């Protein structure tokens, strides 16, 4: 019924890493498409670049993830 | 070869192989499955990591017959795509998909 | 209804029923609903990106402060393993409907402008019971400005079956004349 | 008076999520308070083609959706597309929306 400070803080710590504002963590890659969890502020057609330098276009924006 | 994943699905030729969460093979790596034959002797059936599926499992299309494979067997990731022997010792041999010589003559260098 | 959210909740109730912790489990399930309301707490459990291993450690700490039932702590652990934590809220809400079925209680919800005494409700709760076929009736009250001076009770499997008289007489008269 | 947020943008098709009470019915236009390349506001007009349930509509944009972002405010206009009619309309090239595209200024 109640959450301890340690529990709330622990939960928040995990959230901050993933609620990084400009970035999004790859959910699944395949056949030339990446699905990305996150990226709440991207606009359709905005170039997004992953680690190791590949550049991609966010054609599909969906509530769950961005293709 | 230090990464071990367990087969999760076999639907026809396409396997789904669940790996430890940090370490997953890249696309087009060769998985090699520690499967066993009708004799019980270990047999290896190679797979290709076609696509990363999320929830720490890949989707690989096996290069040999998936009949006899079990959900839950060990799958080692070789860390590279299929290396095929090339050169002088490949001349006049007859070869597999995997580069294994198929003409009953002594092994290709 | 038989959807995945409903399916899980029904299992949770069945195990409680077996072990006679129906009162004990229900309190814990109500306790969970307060926990998962918070946008931040729900989001942490629901999203795929946060590592599953981290989720269990946090979950265990949450369970200890909460002091949840031994199965109820399992049930959430089962949801997390089997990826269905994105639909916890639907599952928790679904359990209440199942829990009434097991007891044989039936909710009714009765609507007035003016708060009413238990004696009127006692008649209604007895009245819903015979009409219901109920073992027991549990009454839900709400306050509404719009009707006139009466009220409408809703009961059934869903809140499907509503029998009312306040505004409705006015509406009926309006229709009646046009005939 | 209803404000919604884009839930998703897939091509020319938008999905807009509204609060549970206030809710557009089908063929109402939606105005999406978007921004431009240089950053000034420019607004895309939509039209609700489906009600997807869970207080979520599926609108089809009448302009380009390049640059729309999930979560931008969408003002339900409460009606289908209101187009200027009358004497004023004669001799003017018009858009789908009723905006003049002939460069002679506003239809008064």
């Amino acid at each position: 019924d109640e959450i301890s400070k340690i529990i709330r803080e622990r939960i928040e710590g995990y959230n901050r890493e993933v609620k990084v504002v400009n970035t999004g963590t790859v959910l699944q890659v395949g056949d030339g498409i990446a699905r990305i969890h996150g990226l709440d502020e991207v606009m359709a057609g905005e170039l997004v670049e992953f680690e190791e330098g590949t550049i991609g276009i966010a054609l599909n924006l969906e509530s769950n993830n961005v293709g | 070869k230090k990464n071990l994943g367990r087969i999760a699905q076999i639907i026809g030729p396409v396997l789904d192989v669940a790996f430890p969460p940090g370490k997953m093979p890249n696309i087009y790596n060769a998985l090699i499955v520690k499967g066993r034959d009708t004799a019980g002797q270990p047999m290896n059936v190679t797979c290709e990591v076609q696509q990363l599926l999320g929830n720490n499992r890949v989707r690989a299309v096996a290069m040999s017959a998936t009949d006899g494979l079990t959900r839950g067997m060990e799958v080692i990731d070789t860390g590279a795509p299929l290396s095929v022997p090339v050169g002088g010792a490949t001349l006049g041999r007859i070869f597999n998909v995997l580069g294994e010589p198929v003409d009953n003559l002594g092994p290709v260098d | 209804v038989d959807s995945t959210a409903s399916r899980y909740a029904s299992a949770l109730a069945d195990v409680a029923d077996v072990t006679g912790t129906l009162e004990a489990t229900n309190s814990d399930v109500e306790k969970l609903i307060r926990i998962f309301s918070e946008e931040p707490v729900y989001y942490f459990f629901a999203n795929p990106v946060i590592s599953i291993d981290n989720k269990r450690s946090v979950l265990d700490e949450i369970i200890t402060t909460s002091g949840l039932q031994p199965h109820t702590a399992n049930f959430i652990n089962i949801l997390i393993d089997s990826e269905r934590i994105n639909l916890v809220k639907e599952i928790l809400n679904e359990f209440e409907d199942v829990f009434n079925k097991i007891t044989g209680t039936e909710v009714a919800v009765v609507t007035s402008v003016v708060k009413l005494e238990n004696d009127h409700l006692a008649q209604i709760a007895k009245g819903v019971q015979k009409i219901t076929g109920a073992k027991n009736v549990r009454i839900k009250t709400v306050i509404d400005p719009s009707l006139v001076a009466g009220f409408t009770i809703r009961y059934g499997n869903e809140g499907s079956k509503l029998v009312d008289m306040s505004v409705k007489k006015q509406l009926e008269e309006i229709a009646a004349q046009l005939e």
